[PDB]
DNA sequence: ATCAATATCCACCTGCAGATTCTACCAAAAGTGTATTTGGAAACTGCTCCATCAAAAGGCATGTTCAGCGGAATTCCGCTGAACATGCCTTTTGATGGAGCAGTTTCCAAATACACTTTTGGTAGAATCTGCAGGTGGATATTGAT
DNA sequence: ATCAATATCCACCTGCAGATTCTACCAAAAGTGTATTTGGAAACTGCTCCATCAAAAGGCATGTTCAGCGGAATTCCGCTGAACATGCCTTTTGATGGAGCAGTTTCCAAATACACTTTTGGTAGAATCTGCAGGTGGATATTGAT
């Protein structure tokens, strides 16, 4: 009774998972706000070279500001995964003390 | 004058560094596809899915 | 009124969906301890008149960390210990198999991420990160006179902790061994997938900011 | 003060001894308290004292000034607690409630 | 005397027997239901008034009276009041 | 000349006879009846007049009892008429034989 | 009879002081001193006052911790389950028993679901209520405890609370009910809610309803219903049917509507219900 | 030449519970017949328990779970909190 | 010592054909049917008793309450019975 | 000489003497004829066991069942209304198809 | 093999249950449905097992009588399928309430 | 402890006992709400018999008495 | 909608049985004080019976598609109750007789009550044998696509 | 119209459960012999009260036409029985704990039974002032042709 009940306290841990998963869809559908924005920010600093100071030098508080925000999504991501992931093997170490 | 010359291998470090970004920007297309096509073992429900999101 | 001073340093973001976090509060904030004024008022007013360590604050969250991480679950029989602090070599495998509450699972996945410019840069630490620096590195030069934070500690506590405390068969069953573990195992591909799209992200970033301003003098 | 001891001492309006002589009457096994009766006065007086109340709301909303047979059994079957203690009975000259159903009259 | 009569179940008329309908609630009437709710009153009446006279047979009352019907007619599970 | 549609004086006489509460059935041929289902138990049995108005409203009772019965067995077989089946229905199911 | 006294002087959690009202058996290094701080997005009690330098820094979550159902214009609601978090069901108990008259750690926290109650701030969701829901149908009671904080109590919020609470009867099929044995000042509340369904979803029907189609929609428990009785006209047909009928009446609670009726919930969110065989 | 009945209580009974309501003496039979008989109901279905206790003597607790189980609900309630009210104010042996 | 009419219904198919047999349920159903029967005449007897303001259990009562209490064929065949054998009764002095 | 033989009934009238007392009311009971009641147990209990034998060789059954008893207790249309509440315990019912 | 019509079967099946007198019902939910019904009114109070059985016995009673009820109700309806307006008419003709 | 009102599909088999065909949908929850009405006013008849007799086990005596008063003889078994 | 024709509510009315008080009275219970004999209450004591509890072989409940027949919507068409006139049958009402019912009193027969046997009738034992449930196996319907 | 794999009915066997048949203890109500005791079957009368009867309007029987509805039938679709594979709670089987039975002994509350003597509650009437009940008219709502 030892390795055989516990897999369903795995079940209910993992079950908010995809629905955290879910809440990625909607950081990975925030890409569309920025990465596309990553092309539409670039049409103000080659257009404005012309044929060669205040767009010039401080453009980059426009650059600077938006790697803040796509930071938060990326790291969590993987954490999240990994308490979907690595928790199941101490599990499996028990399930390895038997067949 | 050594000096530009010496300032330019500030830059050329990075036009080196260039190839290998732009790789990694060229590698882009089958591990969204390959990992695509692993994730179809039905049909597709969504057309933006994971990496669509760029473009 | 004096209660919202400094109310906190932070800014939120908006929702377009339903948010869903599902999280542990005993690994949301992390650590699980912390100290008072009254401890480095000794340290910061007499002892470092002549010192050559310049003290920071960030190194008291991880320090007394290793001290009880062996105190509660390596050994739980000790209740009563008048002399509570088990001594060097008892605290030897400590810092070297240094258990910090599964450190090595906060930084194992980012070797084969290859994302080795930065470690563990997430928005659940918080965003003083130019301070971190961790005394499995910083206890053999700087805090040799600071390994000994703990064994003074729990004596002006009596052994006890210095927050306060609440009131205290196989066959036609193994199928589902690997219809449950092997479906887990597929979210790894997931997260390794979408690690190196956020590594080069950041290295698009750093492309031309250092070349455009370097052309005032060679065109 | 007042010593009226007329066995009124229980605060009840129906006479205990009547009713203690026709228990002593009904009487299938041997004996019978008074003082053990003195309950069994004020189960006839709630079984009436909230039934006969509840009678004369339907004086107010009919405007009468007595209530008569028709009028007993038109509101005495209302109350569905009050409803099956008299499913056995049947109230002399006290009419129907009125009971049309929908479908009896689906403009056709 | 004797004074025997003929039996006269059409003594409860169509109309009566409409009137009866109209108490219970019943918009339209059949044609041939007539007889049978006839049928099914003189069985009522045989079935009460066999307990009636039974309990004048006992109490040695060669009348009836009203108690000793309704009586009987509480000992059929239908008990009535008003009279009694 | 002036005509009423069908069936709607059948609800007037409806709510005229349910909101009153007289005697239904005509009294002396009851009477009558009552004598005639009598002299076949035991000959020449005199009556009281109370005991004949008690056997009046009872068997009024009774029947309209039985007419609520056949009301609701017409309205679950989707007819508006009342037939023979119903009151067979309503006797079975009353309980009574 | 044990926490008729007071245990606490003073208790403060953000920005408005709240005087306690019941005793419990804490730690009496609280009781101490005066100032006690508690940490407004997570609830865990803090006997020291001398870590907001540090702590608010340390403050990594800021939105709490539950599941997002629905949020209207003003405020939103959140989910926290026991058995897959225990630690801020903890001290979301510590603070409701120093309000409450009912509460006893005897069980483990685990089984009952907890709700929250906080609203579009501009500094974060701070939380201004939470109230608790049983598992499953274990004596009725299918709406459960309910706290409402005085650091925004009498200012319209208690009236929300209970008809979400209420609103999800509806998806979740089943009768609704409170938890009987006590209430005294949420009770009028409490009965207010169902005199307010009465009338409001009475005349858009516009005809009758029979008796099973009123548990249909309003999904209370028909106690409740023949207890509204004694406040309109609930009549009694033959054998017992119970059915209703629109009488004319004043309205003026459905003709005044401006202030009192100010908002509901849009039924627009989504539910789990999870069946497992644990209890 | 004797007969018992219980009518000047039931309209005492009325006087009490309506300042003014008069009554015929057709709805006097017709209370009288029900306080009769659910007189006599609750008073064989006791007797009948008392039988099945095996006991001998009839009291105060058959008769308050006659009472209790001769009904319906909630006049079941109020009635036996009415019953208990009236056999304990009845029990104060006193002056006033 | 409880008191039960087994042997005596027992006696009674004894005395009729021979040959068939009670089972330990069938003497359940028929002491039922006897218990049953006897408590439904005995209170109608002591009501009508009561009711006819009298005071003995009289022989004229059980008459009127066997006849009262059944249905037709079988009451009167069990009245004929009853009525002969209680002038047997008498009979043998 | 006999107990209730000289009635030529069967049950006996001693143990019916005290069942009508003790279930009595009217304090007086005929001690000489309440053996009339006696002889209608005895018309009860062979009526519904005569028909025990009303189908012996055809149900090929010695001893009586439950329902041998309750599946022609219930042909008996004259003491079918007799048992109108009766619920005999594990009897079935009656085939009957409509 | 080969396939009757159905109908067929279900009728061999109504013949083979009416026959046996058996207790049809499963007894130990049985057990537990009268302790669930027992918790609410009082606390712990014990139950006799042939008790349980006598419930377990008078109960079904009552639904087949309630069953063969709703038949004649139905096959008054002109229909062979019960439904939930056929137990309400058996029911209420009944006089259940 | 829990809600074990779920009883079985020998409804359909009590039906069978009757002479119905072919039974339909939606008539189960109806069943198990009218068994659990009759179970729970015969368990109140009972409850409070063996309330009044001061014994804590009920007795087939007491369902025996409580049926026979409600309507219907459970008969045989007492 | 807009009137026509009833119908219903809403007073207003005067007379008529009928509720209402009510005094008398007189049986006629209720209440009161006192032994007193007994039956409920209670504390206690064997114990039989009932409650969990776990494990092992298997009926059987559960979800499954799936094909079909039974429920149901809508059509149309004869017929039978329904609305109303009217001609006519008999119901509703005040006086006259006889017997049945209520009541009084009488022996007087039959039943309580005591007290002393004793067949009889439960019960635990206990053989026993025999009828019955179940099993196996063979004879005779059983109701379908082609 | 036919040949079929399924299922039922019949027949012999065989374990085995329990129903039958004494049977003895045993003890217990049932029978019996008076003795006293009161309710009751029977006889006589006063008197309601219930038959039993002859003279006037209100309802009942019997028509009419007429359109609203009960049934026939089509038609279509969808719920629902019907195998069928598969999880799953079962069904005894045995055992442990233990506790609420049923029973003894007991003791004192208390209900019965007096008789005294009380106010006191039906009650027959008896007056006596009436609420209500059918009728009469007037304001206004509820179906039916245009």
């Amino acid at each position: 009774m030892d390795p055989s009940l516990v897999l369903e306290q795995t079940i209910q841990d993992v079950s908010n998972l995809p629905s955290e998963f879910r809440y990625l869809l909607e950081e990975i559908g925030s890409n569309d706000l920025k990465l596309i924005e990553e092309k539409k920010k670039y049409e103000q600093k080659e257009s404005q070279i012309h044929k060669f100071d205040k767009e010039i030098k401080e453009s980059l508080l426009k650059c600077q500001s938006l790697q803040r925000e796509k930071c938060v999504l990326a790291n969590t991501a993987l954490f999240l995964i990994a308490r979907h992931l690595n928790k199941l093997e101490k599990n499996i170490a028990l399930l390895e003390e038997d067949g | 004058l050594k000096s530009y010359e010496a300032l330019k291998a500030e830059l050329k470090k990075s036009l080196q560094d260039r190839r290998e970004q732009e790789d990694t920007f060229d590698n882009l297309q089958q591990e969204i596809y390959d990992k695509e096509t692993e994730y179809f073992s039905f049909n597709n429900n969504d057309r933006i899915f994971s990496l669509s999101s760029a473009t | 009124w004096n209660e919202y001073d400094k109310f906190y340093t932070g800014s939120f973001q908006e929702t377009t969906s339903y948010i869903k976090f599902s999280a542990t509060v005993e690994d949301c904030c992390g650590t699980n301890y912390n100290m008072d004024e009254r401890d480095e008022t000794f340290l910061n007013e007499q002892v470092n008149k002549g010192s050559s360590d310049i003290l920071t604050e960030d190194e008291f969250e991880i320090l007394c960390s290793s001290f009880e991480h062996a105190i509660h679950e390596r050994q739980p029989f000790l209740s009563m210990d008048p002399e509570s602090i088990l001594s060097f070599e008892e605290l030897k495998p400590t810092l070297i198999k240094s258990d910090m509450a599964d450190f090595n699972l906060r930084n194992q996945l980012n070797h084969e991420i290859n994302s080795h410019k930065t470690h563990f840069i997430t928005q659940f630490d918080p965003v003083s990160q130019m301070n971190t620096r961790p005394l499995i590195q910083l206890i053999e030069k700087f805090g040799s006179k600071i390994y000994d934070y703990w064994r003074e500690r729990k004596i002006e506590v009596n052994g006890y902790e210095i927050f306060p405390q609440l009131k205290f068969i196989d066959i036609l069953n193994s199928q589902r061994l690997r219809a449950l573990h092997q479906e887990l195992k597929n979210a790894k591909d997931l997260a390794l997938l979408v690690a190196k799209r956020e590594n080069v992200s950041l290295n698009w970033i750093n492309d031309e900011l250092k070349i455009f301003d370097q052309r005032v003098k060679i065109k | 003060l007042r010593s009226q001891s007329s066995s009124a001492r229980a605060g009840l309006q129906f006479p205990v001894g009547r009713i203690k002589r026709y228990l002593k009457r009904h009487a299938t096994g041997r004996t019978r308290v008074g003082s053990k009766a003195a309950i069994y006065l004020t189960a006839v007086l709630e079984y009436l004292t909230a039934e006969v109340l509840e009678l004369a709301g339907n004086a107010a909303k009919d405007l009468k000034v007595k209530r008569i047979t028709p009028r007993h059994l038109q509101l005495a079957i209302r109350g569905d607690d009050e409803l099956d203690s008299l499913i056995r009975a049947t109230i002399a000259s006290g009419g129907v409630l009125p009971h049309i159903n929908k479908a009896l009259l689906l403009k056709v | 005397h004797r004074k025997i009569l003929r039996d006269n179940i059409q003594g409860i008329t169509k109309p009566a027997i409409r009137r009866l309908a109209r108490r219970g609630g019943v918009k339209r009437i059949s044609g041939l239901i007539y007889e049978e709710v006839r049928a099914v009153l003189k069985s009522f009446l045989e079935s009460v008034i066999r307990d009636s006279v039974t309990y004048t047979e006992h109490a040695k009352r060669k009348t009836v009276t009203s108690l000793d019907v309704v009586y009987a007619l509480k000992r059929q599970g239908r008990t009535l009041y008003g009279f009694g | 000349p002036h005509r009423y549609k069908p069936g709607t004086v059948a609800l007037r006489e409806i709510r005229r006879f349910q909101k009153s509460t007289e005697l239904l059935i005509r009294k002396l041929p009851f009477q009558r009846l009552v004598r005639e289902i009598a002299q076949d138990f035991k000959t020449d049995l005199r009556f009281q007049s109370s005991a004949i108005g008690a056997l009046q409203e009872s068997v009024e009772a009774y029947l309209v009892s039985l007419f609520e019965d056949t009301n609701l067995a017409a309205i679950h077989a989707k007819r508006v008429t009342i037939q023979k089946k119903d009151i067979k229905l309503a006797r079975r199911l009353r309980g009574e034989r | 009879e044990v926490a008729r006294v007071r245990n606490l002087n003073r208790i403060i959690m953000g920005k408005y002081e709240i005087e306690p009202w019941y005793f419990s058996p804490y730690p009496i290094e609280l009781t101490d001193e005066d100032f006690i701080y508690i940490d407004d997005f997570t609830l865990q009690y803090f006997g020291s006052k001398k870590q907001y330098e540090r702590y608010r820094k340390k403050c990594t979550l800021r939105h709490p911790p539950g599941n997002e159902i629905y949020r209207d214009d003003y405020v939103s609601f959140f989910e926290i389950d026991g058995r897959k978090q225990r630690t801020w069901c903890r001290n979301l108990c510590l603070l409701s028993k120093l309000f409450l008259d009912h509460k006893t750690l005897y069980y483990d926290v685990d089984p009952f679901l907890f709700y929250c109650m906080t609203r579009r701030d501009e500094l974060g969701h701070h939380l201004v209520g939470y109230f608790s829901k049983e598992k499953e149908s274990a004596d009725g009671y299918n709406v459960a405890c309910i706290l409402t904080l005085p650091q925004y109590q009498r200012m319209g919020y208690g009236k929300l609370l209970i008809e979400f609470s209420y609103e999800l009867s509806k998806k979740e099929n089943k009768v609704g009910s409170p938890e009987k044995p006590l209430s005294d000042l949420g009770l009028l509340s409490y009965r207010a809610y169902w005199s307010d369904t009465l009338i409001t979803l009475l005349v858009e029907h516009q005809k009758e309803i029979t008796i099973d189609e009123i548990s249909s929609m309003t999904s209370m428990t028909t106690t409740d219903i023949l207890h509204t009785a004694k406040t309109l006209n609930i009549l009694r047909y033959y054998k017992g049917q119970h059915i209703i009928f629109l009488n004319e009446d004043i309205l003026d609670r459905y003709n005044r509507l401006k202030a009192k009726k100010r908002r509901t919930i849009d039924p627009n969110r989504l539910i789990w219900k999870p069946p497992v065989f644990t209890a | 030449a004797r007969k018992e009945t219980y009518s000047s209580y039931i309209y005492k009974v009325l006087k009490q519970t309506h300042p003014d309501t008069g009554i015929s003496q057709k709805s006097m039979s017709i209370l009288n017949s029900f306080v009769n008989d659910i007189f006599e109901r609750i008073a064989t279905e006791a007797s009948k328990l008392a039988a099945y206790n095996k006991k001998s003597t009839i009291s105060a607790r058959e008769i308050q779970t006659a009472v209790r189980l001769i009904l319906p609900g909630e006049l079941a309630k109020h009635a036996v909190s009415e019953g208990t009210r009236a056999v304990t104010k009845y029990s104060s042996s006193t002056q006033a």
